[PDB]
DNA sequence: CACGTATGCTATAATGTGTGCAGTCTGACGCGG
DNA sequence: CCGCGTCAGACTCGTAGGATTATAGCATACGTG
RNA sequence: GAGU
């Protein structure tokens, strides 16, 4: 972790049961700040109808999310994303249905 | 997390747990005798049937939600019903004798 | 859709098969290519339906284009596929099997029915022996098992003439041919020959059967399956994972296994095989039946590859993974959201931090309803897409809906109803909740990380209910004790006690200020400090007779804080209120009094304003907490040493041979118990007035300004027990047994722990801890049965009209008041005035709600016992009036009608235990109790009164004790009672009855460690009954020889000295006997069980001497891990394990005969002249000596009394009120305020039931139990047609078994036992018309109690007029 | 940097806490005594007395 | 009436009995556009009811009577 | 007294008494004579083999009842197709009989979804194969290397692989910790949302209200002819025959009101662009 | 006819199982000898 | 009585997916495009 | 593993 100046006093409840009252300054040098690596999957599998496909062509994309897919659909590196952006673009033989 | 309405559970009906899986929380026995003990007769209700398994319930009282009539048309949950199939498939005969 | 009622009855072949849409003969599921169902399969959508909505298999017929059509190709119905969870199938099985439930589930039912033992029915199904169905030759009678050569036999003997069969085929034609009407009169004219009580209660079993079995119009045969039926395929699902991969349900792999059997069965008759195969056939198929039924409940469970056995149908009903209890009686629900929480000091009362994002979620459909409205979106999917970009537009109309809706915050466990409250959110950027401090007392939440879940209230009635009901400010006092249960902690009471407390001079001393607001300029200008000594003109609003204010304005003497803390106080309020150093307890006095005179509004402005105050000046005063506070004192080395050398002293005693381990261990835990409260004393001493140098004048003197003595002072945090460890000492450990070590941690925390000190605290601490985690289900499980004998308790009527009552005295433990007549009995109902002519002229009319107002004038009147209305004494038939009720305490008015009391009741007796198990759990690691019952000081001065005392003088001259319920009062001059205390056998008494004594005298002194035995007349001592090694032992010590007779019990006794009684008989110089002055009773003192006698035999004794001392092991723990158990024990009615005797009816008492010692009893009344007899064993030692006048439950024995004595002689108030003190000593030694109301609700749902003794003019008759309130109703109409009248008698139930009893049997199923609640029911046919709450829960319906009564009744008359 | 609440102490008896801050604040001091040294730059010299 | 709600309770007097009256008054307000008694000042149906309630316009009974007045008439009509 | 199953059947079975070779051949004579008498105690005499046999193929397949069972229909079959007069033992033969009717049977029975007998062969050989490529490969084998060693599609080997996968219960808990199970997480895919149906109200609603924008006949021609508004979806001749003879003015009316439902879009469109998501 | 699924037969003698785990919990309440 | 059996044993949250084996080889038989 |  990391050690840092502290001061036991009561501050106006927001330390109440517990509870910790802290420096923007700490935020600001960014030293509590954490690095996580999380690990995303698609899979294309072989279904009854045929194979799903992993291309970019997808119905009703805009040519926003697909500017940062490559042309075999997949996301580059160093690209920024924010949830609902499409990381692996995939697509999948659909049946009949009852219209 | 938090939920509104998303995927319900396969036989109970009910919706499904966990924050990964877009899950409601549970309210237990417990949780439904702090209700009882109120009074509140109708957010109890609400949450057996409107929010949990009640389908044609959970549909017909969100239609109107969004159309401003908070009108409460609750019915009987699924999970009820899936019982008395259990029961007599136990090969005990349960029935519901009518008004 | 909507039914009245629900029935359960057996299920006839013929009936599965009404339900059955298609026979199942293949296991076959589906194809392994296209993956459709297979024909005639368990998935067979000809049988169950068409998989996809309206479609059939082959795709011929599609879409609502063809409605109701049956596809000639592939033989589906065209129709929704919601059909496939609703429609069931049937097997036809080539031989009949016995059904698992009404077999292995006791009572066996069908072997009650054939009055066949089970093991000799089970001999019969798996094929060892045959049974006589009929041997028309009365040479063989019926039901008489026959081994394979018994068969053989008669074979050609009788033959022809006798059919005994083998199997399931047997047992249902034994079943089908017996006659259940003649048998029953048969076995009832049995029943008038020599009914024997065991005999009376299983014929009167079988006798109920067979009438219910009638009664229900099932039949016997159909406890024999030879249809079975199929579960519909949604509900045993056979489901593709997204890999391709297989998941289903573990029912179709027994089905599977049920099939396979019965079709080789079949293909077995076919070919005709031997018989010895078609056996193992059939017990093949009975095994796989019953697998499927209940798995593990016959034998080894059917296993797959994973070792797990395999989930059966009843599993799926059967316990807490159980449909009742997981998916009914509790839901997942929507609208639903979680986060963690944070605090929020700058909220109001009614409101809470909630997290734009989750509320966006949780409004999801008000968005976009209000969107169409503004005609911002077009359609519900554009408000959708509109909402995911999060537009800003969106924000303003969330914050719109938002408005004056409120959210409920629910925080796990759920113990009591406060647990979930309902709050205006107020929207805030950042992802924690945050929750208001004052409202963090009832969901117990510190922020050390604690989360909580958030509910919408959808509708309008919902909403209402929230704002109305359920709003944190609209419930403030606890229903569980009636008081308030939202109190400043902490910082806040800090705050408040940093400004009211006073210091000597200071900045300006004795100033003149002209309002509050001059003080405030004052001190925030620097020129007076907050405990500055001042004169100050305040103005106090004194409230008339009327609702009119008078105001008043006077000069006072406080300080600076206490005038500025006043702008605060409202106006109606005192000043003197304000004008003491503020604590938590006495802000506590404060709302409470608020509440009281103003009333709510004000009281919630009024909490709301304190917070911001005393959170304000907390922290303005710099408090904090360093090394140097913690003084320690100089006298602690001292008194360590001076303890170590006295502990030292006992240990050579020991050595010696003298005193005993278990004597020393007493004496040493006793030392250093006093060490540590004089080492605990000498730190407060030291801390708490250490501030002698004063200013001013001259050298004056103050209390200490420490940082650690304010903070436990006020009441905000810690306490002496935590400071001894912190700066004297840590006092004595206790082990996870419950006992405490020899040796106690001597040094404390700011010294800092050796390795061992801190290796000895380990033991004590993971105990605490352990208990925590481990015992608190069995709290838990303890308001869970609670909760479920209460459910039904409603409050139904206003008035009953009932006279009856409860007539409470005063109860005054020790010495200070514990429960004062005013505080049991107040916001209650006066069932009767008491006229005594008095200083205030008091009546106090018939049906009046004890206000404060009129319990202050039963204050000064002095009023000593009152009649109060209660749950119990009501006649409300199926619940309870307001009045018999009271206050609702939550409420601090008269309850409503429809509240739910009984689930308050339970919630709130459940919740304490539930709490303080986790609770000194993790707060201490250490044990302290107190030893100190050595003698009895008294107080104040006056006169002493001995009640139910039986002393002999000895020869010193001192009143000894020999009664077992002695007990000393303190009477003062007007012939009131003020002080008492519980006076032990054996004691030594200071001065007679009626003696006077003055303030600080010893009247009393005992020895605590250890049960003397003194006697009663002078003479020798006898042995009877005394072998060494048969009943006692040989103990002797070196030279001169001394030794030690010690009694050993059954335990550590030989088969030989098992019925020798050990005693101690008294004999004159000539070896004649003594007897016991003024009766013929042999003095003969009977030792018990390691009874220890230093006095051996030919010893001369004189009226007074301790004969014998029984050692006395109490590690009293304590806390509640051991009380709980004691509350449990008496919720559940168990008997003690050796009770008193009680007399049955008033009479004349008459001694009789003797077996060996074991006294009888020849008893003969007055006027039922006719003898009553009862056998007693002969250790046990009557206290009353015969030949007396006796009322109805007189207590002759020493020992506990049982409820159920209790209230068959005593009668209902009494066992009523022996439970109600029992349990409340439990909870009141671990300060824990619980009204006896909620107790008394309990109680009352325990007397639900009663056994009628004698017939009426219904079909009642002798020994049926029906419900009380049935049987007064039918008491109301008899009274008016005559006829022969119902003789009955109420019994007690343990919360289990009442629970039980209800003739609700979804009440009773959903509970435990499910498995046998609904064997019982089936056979019975009983049907559930849904009165109770949980019934209702579990159908999702309108609860019948609060919101849904008046519903409910409209309802109710609607069924009443047809 | 934090403000914690002091009524967080006696209660739970964990006191390592408040011997941490202390000791911590005396070696925050020596480093910033150091660290005065070092911007100054005496000396090793001096640094290496100290 | 908006945060406590104890002088609308002590007009009705049954808590639950509030509610219902006051629900079924804002299912009038809110289905019906049934009009107010009191200014809204920009308040949900939901405080409307309770507002009228507390200052007793608002009951059980009175809405039983305007609740037969109209039918009746629209039967007159209907006649 | 002794209540397992499988004890009791041993015990009956081991009192019938074992048969010598010649006393085989005189009962059998008679049995396919048809005896009955015979073929029961040639059964019962030789139930001990049977159990022998199946106390071998049990290990994992089946119950050892269940197992005993079918051994018991194989030797039935034996009897019936015994020969006497040729010298070879009647063990010998009802070993191959039992043997094959206990195979069979646990390769249908053992597996939930049923495999035919043609493919669960295939599917051992590949396995077989896969055994001793393993061996020398010291590898676990691929599907690939499976098929490259079969002169085989590897689609093929593919295929059979993922029918060998085997099934996981719903209700097995998850995580080694008697929580909840499969069936907790388990959605229902097709059951969607009171989001979708009241969309589909919603959208339902707002065509009744926009065929009632359009001309009488436009809307009754496009209310039959789809089956909206009316029961069936009315071909041309039947929604002609009922009011306008003329089927192609059937025709022309539909087409007619779709243009005018086009205009209505263009002008109010923007609430129904917004139907495509 | 073919393709997918099934039913079938094979002849030295061999003729009563076991196998894989369970780990022992606890205070209470009934049920045959 | 003794002994053997059955029944209960807090509430929400979390994490993560997943395991095993093997059934011969060939000729005729039944159902669908 | 997180509060009880
Ligand atoms: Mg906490
Ligand atoms: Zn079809
Ligand atoms: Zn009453």
């Amino acid at each position: 972790g990391q050690n840092m100046r502290v001061a036991f006093m009561p501050w106006n409840g927001y330390n109440f049961e517990d509870s910790i009252l802290v420096s923007e300054r700490v935020v600001q040098e960014d030293r509590f700040t954490t690095i996580h690596i999380q690990e995303l999957a698609c899979v294309s599998r072989d279904t009854k109808l045929g194979p799903e496909e992993i291309t970019a062509d997808i119905p009703n994309v805009g040519e926003a999310a697909l500017s940062k897919l490559d042309e075999s659909g997949i996301v580059y590196i160093g690209a920024e994303v924010t949830g609902g952006d499409i990381l692996v673009g995939k697509v999948t033989p659909k049946g009949e249905t009852q219209l | 997390h938090a939920r509104s309405t998303g995927s319900y559970s396969l036989v109970t009906q009910q919706p499904l747990g966990g924050k990964a899986q877009f899950g409601g929380q549970r309210f237990g026995e417990m949780e439904v005798w702090a209700l009882e003990a109120y009074g509140a007769a109708y957010t109890l209700q609400e949450m057996l049937t409107v929010k949990s398994d009640d389908v044609n319930g959970r549909t017909k009282m969100y239609k109107n939600i969004v159309d401003g009539n908070h009108q409460m048309e609750p019915g009987m949950p699924e999970s009820f019903n899936v019982l008395l199939k259990e029961i007599r498939s136990l090969g005990i005969n349960i029935e519901l004798e009518d008004e | 859709e909507e039914f009245d009622a629900i029935k359960i009855a057996l299920a006839s072949p013929d009936m599965i098969r009404s339900w059955s849409f298609g026979e199942v003969k293949k296991p076959e599921t589906i194809n392994y290519r296209t993956f459709k169902p297979e024909r005639d399969g368990l998935f067979c959508a000809r049988i169950f339906g068409p998989v996809k909505d309206y479609e059939c298999l082959c795709g011929k017929y599609k879409r609502l284009k063809h409605r109701g059509v049956i596809c000639e190709k592939c033989g589906v119905e065209v129709t929704q596929t919601k059909v496939r969870r609703e429609r069931m199938g049937h097997i036809e099985l080539a031989s009949p099997t016995a059904h698992i439930w009404f077999l292995k589930s006791l009572p066996s039912r069908i072997g009650l029915l054939l009055d066949m033992p089970l093991r000799d029915i089970e001999r019969v199904l798996y094929f060892e022996s045959y049974v006589v169905i009929e041997g028309g030759m009365t040479n063989l009678e019926r039901q008489q098992i026959l081994t394979e050569e018994q068969y053989l036999d008669a074979l050609e003997e009788f033959g022809d003439e006798f059919d005994a069969k083998m199997g399931a085929e047997a047992i249902q034609a034994l079943l089908k041919s017996m006659d259940l009407e003649q048998e029953c009169e048969q076995l009832r004219e049995e029943l008038n020959e020599t009914n024997s009580e065991t005999k009376r209660k299983k014929l009167t079993k079988r006798i109920k059967l067979l009438e219910a079995f009638v009664q229900s119009g099932n039949k016997p045969e159909w406890m024999i399956l030879t249809v079975l039926p199929v579960l519909p395929p949604d509900l045993r699902p056979l489901v593709p994972l997204d890999g391709g991969r297989f998941a289903t349900s573990d029912l179709n792999d027994l089905y599977r296994r049920v099939i396979n059997r019965n079709n080789r069965l079949k293909r077995l008759l076919d070919l005709a095989a031997p018989d010895i195969i078609v056996r193992n056939e059939k017990r093949m198929l009975q095994e796989a039946v019953d697998a499927l039924l209940d798995n593990g409940r016959r034998g080894r469970a059917i296993t797959g590859s994973n070792k797990r056995p395999l989930k059966s149908l009843a599993d799926m009903i059967k316990g807490k993974q159980g449909r009742f209890r997981q998916n009914l009686l509790g839901k997942r629900v929507d609208y639903s959201g979680r986060s963690v929480i944070t605090v929020g000091p700058y909220l109001r009362l009614h409101q809470c931090g909630l997290p734009k994002k989750m509320a966006l979620e949780l409004f999801k459909p008000f968005i976009y309803g209000k969107l169409e409205l503004r005609g911002l979106a077009t359609t519900i999917k554009a408000a959708k897409k509109m909402v995911e970009r999060e537009e800003a537009v969106v924000w303003d109309i969330l914050d719109e809906v938002i408005r004056e809706h409120p959210v409920l915050l629910n925080r796990a466990p759920t113990l009591h109803r406060l647990g979930i409250q309902a709050f205006e959110p107020v929207l805030i950027e950042g992802k924690a909740i945050q929750l208001h401090p004052l409202v963090c007392a009832a969901y117990n939440a510190d922020f050390d990380g604690d989360q909580m879940a958030v509910h919408v209230p959808l509708t309008l009635e919902a909403q209402l209910e929230a704002r109305a009901l359920m709003m944190s400010t609209n419930n403030i006092l606890s229903p569980a004790n009636g008081e308030p249960i939202i109190v400043p902690s902490q910082d806040v009471v800090l705050g408040l006690y940093y400004m009211t407390r006073d210091c000597v001079n200071a900045k300006g001393e004795g100033m003149v200020l002209t309002g509050p607001k001059e003080a405030e300029r004052l001190y925030r200008s620097g020129l007076a400090s907050l405990h500055a000594r001042v004169k100050v003109r305040i103005t106090e609003y004194e409230k008339d007779a009327n609702g009119e204010l008078v105001a008043k304005t006077s000069l006072k003497d406080t300080t600076v804080g206490r005038a500025i803390l006043w702008m605060i106080v409202p106006k109606g309020l005192p000043y003197s209120i304000v004008n003491q150093a503020l604590g938590k307890k006495a802000i506590s006095k404060m709302l409470n009094t608020c509440y009281r005179i103003l009333g709510l509004k004000p009281t919630v402005i009024f909490a709301d304003q304190i917070m911001y105050t005393g959170f304000a000046y907390a922290a303005r005063s710099g408090a904090s907490v360093g090394i140097d506070d913690m003084v320690i004192p100089e006298k602690k080395h001292e008194i360590i040493s001076e303890a170590e050398a006295e502990v030292a002293e006992i240990q050579e005693q020991f050595q010696s041979g003298l005193v005993t381990a278990g004597e020393r261990y007493n004496k040493v835990i006793d030392i250093w118990a006093a060490a540590n409260d004089r080492v605990s004393k000498a730190m407060m001493d030291n801390l708490q007035t250490e501030t002698v140098i004063n200013r001013d004048g001259q050298e004056e003197k103050q209390v200490s300004f420490n940082s650690i003595y304010m903070m436990a002072d006020s009441g905000a945090r810690g306490s002496a027990a935590q400071i001894r460890q912190l700066a004297g000492m840590r006092g004595l450990m206790a082990k996870p047994d419950g006992s405490i070590i020899e040796t106690p941690i001597t040094a404390n925390f700011r010294e800092g722990l050796n390795v061992l000190q801190y290796f000895i605290s380990t033991h004590g601490a993971r105990k605490g801890l352990a208990d925590t985690a481990l015992k608190t289900a069995n709290s838990g499980y303890l308001t869970r049965r609670l909760v479920d004998v209460a459910q039904d308790l409603v409050v139904t009527e206003d008035d009953c009209g009932t006279h009856e009552g409860i007539m409470m005295t005063p109860v005054i433990e020790g010495g200070d008041v514990k429960e004062p007549l005013r505080d049991r009995v107040l916001g209650r109902v006066t069932a009767e005035d008491v006229l005594k002519p008095g200083t205030a002229d008091i009546l106090v009319p018939r049906n009046t709600l004890l206000h404060e107002q009129w319990c202050d004038l039963l204050e000064e009147n002095s009023v000593d016992a009152v009649k109060v209305r209660s749950v119990v004494s009501c006649d409300t038939d199926f619940g309870v009036c307001a009045h018999c009720y009271g206050r609702d305490l939550a409420r601090g008015h008269i309850i409503n009608k429809g509240e739910a009391i009984g689930v308050i009741a339970a919630q709130s007796i459940g919740e304490p235990g539930t709490q303080l198990t986790m609770r000194t759990f993790h707060i201490g690691g250490a044990a302290s109790r107190a030893a100190a019952e050595s003698s009895i000081q008294v107080k104040n001065k006056g006169s002493i009164k001995l009640s139910n005392v039986k002393s002999v003088v000895n020869s010193s001259g001192k009143l000894v004790i020999t009664s077992r319920n002695t007990e000393l009062k303190l009477i003062d001059e007007f012939g009131r009672t003020k002080e008492s205390y519980k006076v032990p056998y054996g004691a030594v008494l200071a001065k007679g009855d009626g003696e006077q004594v003055a303030g600080g005298e010893t009247v009393a002194n005992w020895d605590p460690h250890t049960m003397p035995v003194i006697t009663e007349v002078s003479g020798f001592v006898r042995f009877t009954d005394m072998i060494d090694g048969q009943t006692i032992t040989r103990q002797t010590d070196e030279l001169t020889g001394l030794s030690s007779l010690v009694v050993l019990d059954s335990a550590e006794r030989t088969a030989g000295g098992k019925d020798l009684r050990p005693a101690l008989k008294i004999v004159d110089a000539q070896g004649n006997d003594v007897l016991i002055p003024g009766t013929d009773m042999p003095a003969q003192y009977f030792l018990p069980g390691k009874a220890i006698v230093q006095l051996e035999d030919g010893v001369q004794i004189s009226s007074g001497d301790t004969l014998a001392r029984i050692p006395q092991e109490s590690g009293g723990t304590k806390d509640i891990t051991g009380g709980l158990p004691r509350v449990a024990d008496l919720f559940e009615a168990r008997r003690p394990k050796e009770p008193a005797i009680l007399a049955e009816i008033s009479g004349i008492v008459s001694f009789g005969k003797e077996t060996k010692g074991k006294r009888r009893l020849v008893i003969t009344p007055v006027d039922g002249s006719d003898p009553y007899e009862e056998m007693i064993p002969k250790w046990r030692q009557l206290n009353v000596f015969e030949g007396e006048r006796v009322e109805r439950g007189d207590v002759i024995s020493d020992g506990p009394e049982a409820p159920h004595d209790i209230l068959r002689l005593r009668g209902v108030h009494a066992v009523t009120r022996y439970i109600v003190n029992e349990v409340q000593d439990v909870y009141r030694l671990q300060g824990v305020k619980i009204n006896d109301k909620h107790i008394e609700v309990i109680v009352r749902q325990m007397l639900r039931k009663a056994t009628i003794v004698n017939a009426g003019s219904s079909d009642f008759l002798e020994g049926e139990q029906v419900e009380y309130s049935r049987v007064k109703i039918a008491n109301r109409e008899l009274e008016a047609n005559g006829k022969v009248g119902a003789t009955y008698s109420r019994d007690l139930l343990g919360i289990t078994k009442a629970s039980l009893a209800t003739e609700s049997f979804i009440s009773a199923a959903s509970f435990q036992e499910t498995t046998r609640v609904l064997t019982e029911a089936a056979v019975a046919g009983k049907r559930d018309e849904l009165r109770g709450l949980k019934e209702n829960v579990i159908v999702g319906r309108l609860i019948p109690a609060g919101t849904g009564y008046a519903y409910h009744q409209d309802r109710m008359r609607r069924r009443a007029a047809g | 940097d934090i403000v914690l609440n002091p009524l967080g102490v006696p209660s739970r008896m964990n006191i390592g806490q408040i011997l941490e801050t202390h000791l911590g604040m005396a070696a925050k001091g020596i480093g910033d005594k150091i660290n005065a040294m070092l911007k100054q730059q005496q000396e090793v010299a001096k640094l290496r007395e100290f | 009436a908006r945060v406590t709600v104890q002088d609308a309770v002590e007009k009705i007097g049954n808590r639950f009995d509030l509610v219902l009256v006051a629900a079924r008054r804002a299912r009038q307000m809110q289905v019906g556009g049934k009009d107010p008694l009191v200014p809204e000042e920009n308040d949900k149906t939901t405080v409307i009811a309770l507002r009228e309630i507390e200052e007793g316009l608002i009951n059980n009974q009175i809405l039983d009577v305007r609740e037969r007045q109209e039918q009746q008439e629209q039967e007159a009509a209907e006649l | 007294r002794v209540l397992d199953a499988t004890q009791l059947y041993l015990g009956e079975i081991g009192y019938s008494p074992l048969l010598t070779a010649e006393e085989e051949v005189y009962f059998a004579r008679r049995a396919l004579r048809g005896d009955v008498a015979s073929r029961r105690r040639m059964i019962e005499s030789n139930l001990r083999l049977v159990v022998k046999i199946a106390r071998r193929y049990g290990n994992r397949g089946l119950a050892l009842l269940d197992l005993i069972e079918e051994g018991n229909l194989g030797l039935i079959r034996a009897v019936e197709k015994f020969d006497p007069e040729r010298g070879f033992r009647f063990s010998t033969y009802a070993t191959w009989w039992i043997r094959q009717t206990i195979e069979r049977a646990i390769m249908n029975q053992t597996r939930t979804i049923r495999l035919p007998i043609h493919i669960v062969k295939e599917l051992n050989v590949y396995l077989r194969t896969a055994r001793e490529l393993s061996h020398k490969l010291d590898h676990e084998p691929s599907a690939e290397e499976i098929a490259e060693q079969l002169d085989k599609p590897v689609d093929d080997v593919s295929r059979m692989l993922r029918l060998n996968e085997r099934i996981t219960s719903v209700d097995t808990p998850l995580g080694g910790d008697s929580e909840k199970a499969l069936l907790d997480i388990l959605a229902d895919e097709k059951e969607n949302g009171p989001e979708d149906t009241t969309q589909d109200d919603d959208m339902k609603q707002s065509i009744v209200k926009w065929l009632f924008e359009l001309n009488a006949k436009q809307r009754e021609v496009l209310a039959r002819r789809f089956g909206l508004l009316g029961y069936e979806a009315a071909t041309l001749e039947d929604v002609g025959r009922e009011i306008g003879l003329t089927r192609e003015r059937v025709r022309q009316i539909q087409v007619e009101g779709l243009r005018r439902l086009r205009e209505i879009l263009q002008t109010q469109g923007l609430n129904i662009e917004a139907l495509f998501l």
